RNA sequence: CGGCCCCCUGGACGAAGACUGACGCUCAGGUGCGAAAGCGUGGGGAGCAAACAGGAUUAGAUACCCUGGUAGUCCACGCCGUAAACGAUGUCGACUUGGAGGUUGUGCCCUUGAGGCGUGGCUUCCGGAGCUAACGCGUUAAGUCGACCGCCUGGGGAGUAC
């Protein structure tokens, strides 16, 4: 798709790049490019701040 | 003028006041000649984790072109109003006048 | 900064000889052209060619004989940090007269032997062996 | 830093030919404006050492340029330092 | 006297050297191994394992121009990756 | 690391799955690392050493194994 | 006798190695790079090859002892065949360190081999407890395999035709130390500095190897015939 | 220098051009920045922890191990001005075979999809010539050269005394 910037509101893609426990997946495993990887990490963090994603696989 | 992007989560018990709040914020921005490029009430939503022990916060998204002084005032309003649980105003270069992925 | 263009040229020649490059190019100057001419006359290089109008580039065509460089050694003598001038009787003999010494005299840049014959000294630019 | 319009205005004011962005006087003016702008910031943020480093660099460059002007053409130097109000 | 022309005609006679397959004549037959020529930098001593029938006796003798997969050229000494690329699709 | 034992799933199988999940998470390793305070210098050193070790070993393996071993 | 370009192209001499493995001393003998595989300049190859052939022919004419050094298992058969075709000496299996530089020792080995072979074959005594026959046979095989080609060389060779300079680097070095002209086939990965008569070409490919042997063999035969 | 967000701000890099026209490089004295520990005044103090206490170990154990634990570590503003402050490699400029990578630009090409061919910048490893006492460095030089500065002249006494 050649997205200009990964979107923190775009949850499904993020959900594909976080593991079951909520941790950010390494770039070795996901195969993401470094520029995108950084962008993705930032987006995930923002979502977590907005309770769109969870910080951890804990109770809720 | 800096393109901003506001998202604020409101306490679900204050959900009946939410249309009015949106109107108020819009009115103030316009008053200060601020454009409003998209405005999406996402509605009631299940939190990924409980904030202040309460679930299902009412999310509003608002991409705006305004001056920073007015943005500051808006932020202050958010912080002091005991209805909006969280807020986040984050600068953007280009006004993303496009529908959000969850609405899309 | 570049502080010695002649020195740079000499260095270029040496490195070209080392790396077996056929020709070596550098920004041309009048002094440089004179030096190149002297070298060609003495036969340490095959040819030189100045090329361009606004900022011309001197291109020397280097000389090989049996796999090894003709210019065995080529040392700067006078340099910006320490100028060297000699009198006609003090003019140096490089490699006991086999190699040449480029000396800038009152009558232009010439080899050491020529200068000695003329009877005048000058700035000793470089030795070539 | 300095806004685009301001830079353009400065160039127009001191520039022999409005596209003369490189002229020495213009360069000095641009540096001067930047330095003046940054004073307020440094008054506020005394510990912004990196930024002050940048400011120092600007000042040094301006000084060097000014010296060059003095040596090359004195009348221009005198006029310029009168226009800008720089000590000596 | 001229090299571009002959080299480029030899080229035009290549189906696809880079990526998929070229035909080639057998150089020899071995035990679980068959040597098939390539015309490339070397010859393909491909494994005859992929050519294993059900009855144990091999169906490749000296001569066939089998559909060897002629990719991955110049692995140091020669070239060999597979020989059942087109023979499976 | 949430796990739920499926209907008519043996216990041993469930345990195996749980262990696997834990391993993927890498929880024990993290706790072990956080048992005592590693100095920043030490952490840097360990990382650098690991990088060197990996590169050298890989180079030896890829290269080094093109010879008659016996 | 020279070799044609059409034949060379058919053989596959022009192909070289990957661009990461080339030697920049072989950087002149390269035309281009098609699909990350070097292409050798046949324009520079053919005249050089011809010169080498002429020199080889001349040496044969003056009765020079050529040594065909080739150890690649692909080229071992071919080199051996060529040598025997033109009755010359070869090394198809591992080049023993100091075959030429330590010739008086490899000479001792050669003498031992000759004695063993003669007793084994012409002696035809057979009785040796059985152990001796098995052990002796193994020893004989090893010696014959290693030094069978140079057994009749008597002294040192007067020229060394060598398959692949990078693979047979030791041989080239030995030749250089003693001073013997070298006629090496040199792929793009190989180093040409030790070689006296560099022949750019594909050491790996069998057709190319065969072609090299055949041309050299023909020229040596012609020289000997004179 | 490491969560995220905002406000102020410095540098680097690419692209095309346009402009000034040697305005440059280095720099003794001088000036500024300068980890951690340490000092001053006022805050803060969860965790860790010099000193200190007790428990172990031991011939002893003013240590290592254990339980505690105050300065400190944290914040504001001053001072100090040193480290194996290391690449034990001064700054600036030019030239000299290569390979595999990483990061960030950028031109064209059918982007047959993450591609193909260039062209930069910074960066890790391997290695050639050359250099080196050797170890090794090797286009980011410890290679070939030019400019300026700092420094060395046997070990100790001593970076000590005045
Ligand atoms: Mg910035
Ligand atoms: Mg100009
Ligand atoms: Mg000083
Ligand atoms: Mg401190
Ligand atoms: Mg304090
Ligand atoms: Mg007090
Ligand atoms: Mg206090
Ligand atoms: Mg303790
Ligand atoms: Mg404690
Ligand atoms: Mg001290
Ligand atoms: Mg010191
Ligand atoms: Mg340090
Ligand atoms: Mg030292
Ligand atoms: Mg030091
Ligand atoms: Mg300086
Ligand atoms: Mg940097
Ligand atoms: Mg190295
Ligand atoms: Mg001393
Ligand atoms: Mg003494
Ligand atoms: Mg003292």
């Amino acid at each position: 798709e050649g997205v200009q910037e990964i979107d923190y509101k775009d949850i499904a893609t993020l959900k594909n790049y976080i593991t079951e426990s909520g941790k950010i997946v390494p770039s070795r495993i996901t195969g993401t490019r470094a520029k995108y990887q950084r962008q993705l990490a930032r987006a995930i963090k923002r979502a977590r701040y907005l309770s769109l994603l969870p910080y951890t696989d804990r109770h809720q | 003028m800096r393109h901003y992007e506001i998202v604020f989560m409101v306490h679900p018990d204050q959900s009946e006041q939410v249309p009015g709040m949106i109107e108020r914020y819009t009115a103030a921005i316009t008053g200060a000649e601020g454009k409003i490029h998209r405005l999406e009430d996402w509605g009631r939503r299940q939190l990924a984790y409980p904030i202040n022990k309460l679930h299902k916060a009412h999310y509003v998204l608002m991409n705006v072109e305004a001056p920073q002084e007015v943005i500051d005032e808006l932020e202050t309003t958010f912080r002091f109003n005991d209805a909006v649980i969280r807020s986040m105003v984050m600068r953007t270069k280009h006004a993303v006048t496009e529908a959000s992925p969850m609405v899309k | 900064s570049m502080q010695d263009p002649i020195a740079d040229m000499l260095t270029r020649i040496r490195n070209g000889q080392a790396a077996n490059k056929a020709a070596v190019t550098m920004p041309s100057s009048k002094l440089k052209v004179a030096i190149a001419n002297v070298l060609k006359e003495e036969g340490f290089i095959e040819d030189f060619k100045v090329e361009g109008d606004t900022k011309p580039e001197l291109e020397l065509t280097l000389k090989y004989f049996q796999g090894k460089a003709v210019v065995e050694s080529i040392q700067r003598v006078s340099r910006p940090g320490l100028r060297i001038y000699k009198r006609k009787d003090e003019l140096p003999k490089v490699m006991a007269g086999l190699g040449i010494a480029v000396v800038s005299t009152s009558k232009g840049v010439m080899t050491d032997r020529a200068a000695r014959q003329a009877g005048l000294g000058g700035e000793i630019i470089c030795y070539v062996a | 830093s300095l806004s685009t319009e301001a830079t353009a205005k400065i160039v127009s004011e001191f520039g022999r030919d409005a596209n003369d962005t490189g002229s020495t006087e213009v360069q000095v003016a641009l540096l001067t404006a930047q330095i003046n702008h940054l004073q307020g910031h440094f008054a506020e943020h005394k510990k912004d050492h990196h930024s002050r480093r940048g400011l120092l660099r600007m000042v040094s460059q301006r000084r060097k340029l000014l010296d060059y002007l003095k040596r090359k053409d004195v009348a221009r130097y005198t006029q310029l330092i009168e226009r800008l109000g720089l000590r000596r | 006297e001229s090299f571009a022309q002959l080299f480029e005609e030899s080229l035009k006679e290549i189906e696809t050297r880079p990526g998929s397959i070229v035909r080639g004549v057998v150089v020899a037959i071995d035990k679980d191994v068959v040597l098939v020529d390539a015309g490339l930098k070397s010859e393909s001593a491909i494994p005859a394992e992929q050519f294993k029938n059900a009855q144990g006796e091999l169906e490749i003798q000296v001569g066939d121009e089998v559909d060897v997969a002629l990719d991955a050229v110049e692995d140091g000494f020669g070239e060999t990756l597979l020989s059942r690329e087109k023979a499976k699709r | 690391p949430v796990i739920k034992v499926r209907e008519n799933e043996p216990f041993d199988v469930a345990l195996r799955r749980f262990k696997r999940s834990c391993e993927k998470a890498g929880v024990l390793a993290e706790v072990r690392r956080r048992e005592f305070y590693e100095k920043p210098t030490t952490e840097r050193k360990r990382a650098k050493a690991s990088a060197v070790k990996r590169h050298a070993k890989k180079l030896a393996r890829e290269n080094a194994r093109r010879t008659r071993l016996y | 006798a020279t070799v044609s370009m059409r034949d060379m192209l058919k053989a596959g001499v022009h192909f070289g190695h990957q661009t990461r493995y080339w030697n920049p001393k072989m950087k002149p003998f390269i035309f281009g790079a098609r699909n990350k595989v070097h292409i050798i300049n046949l324009e520079k190859t053919v005249p050089m090859f011809n010169e080498a052939l002429a020199e080889l022919n001349k040496i044969a004419s003056r009765k020079g002892k050529i040594l065909f050094v080739g150890t690649k298992r692909a080229a071992s058969e071919a080199v051996k065949d060529a040598a025997l075709s033109c009755d010359q000496f070869f090394v198809n299996h591992r080049w023993l360190g100091g075959m030429l530089t330590n010739w008086k020792t490899v000479r001792q080995s050669i003498k031992r081999l000759k004695d063993l072979e003669t007793q084994s074959q012409d002696g035809t005594f057979d009785k040796l407890t059985k152990k001796e026959a098995l052990m002796r046979t193994r020893e004989l095989e090893k010696l014959e395999n290693s030094l069978g080609g140079i057994k009749d060389m008597g002294g040192l060779p007067d020229a060394l035709f060598v398959i692949d300079a990078d693979h047979e680097h030791i041989a080239i070095k030995e030749a250089n130390n003693l001073g013997i002209p070298v006629f090496a086939i040199v792929d793009t990965n190989s180093d040409p500095d030790g070689v006296d008569f560099v022949i750019p070409g594909n050491d790996d490919a069998i057709r190319a190897v065969t072609l090299y042997l055949g041309a050299v063999a023909a020229t040596v035969r012609e020289g000997r015939s004179q």
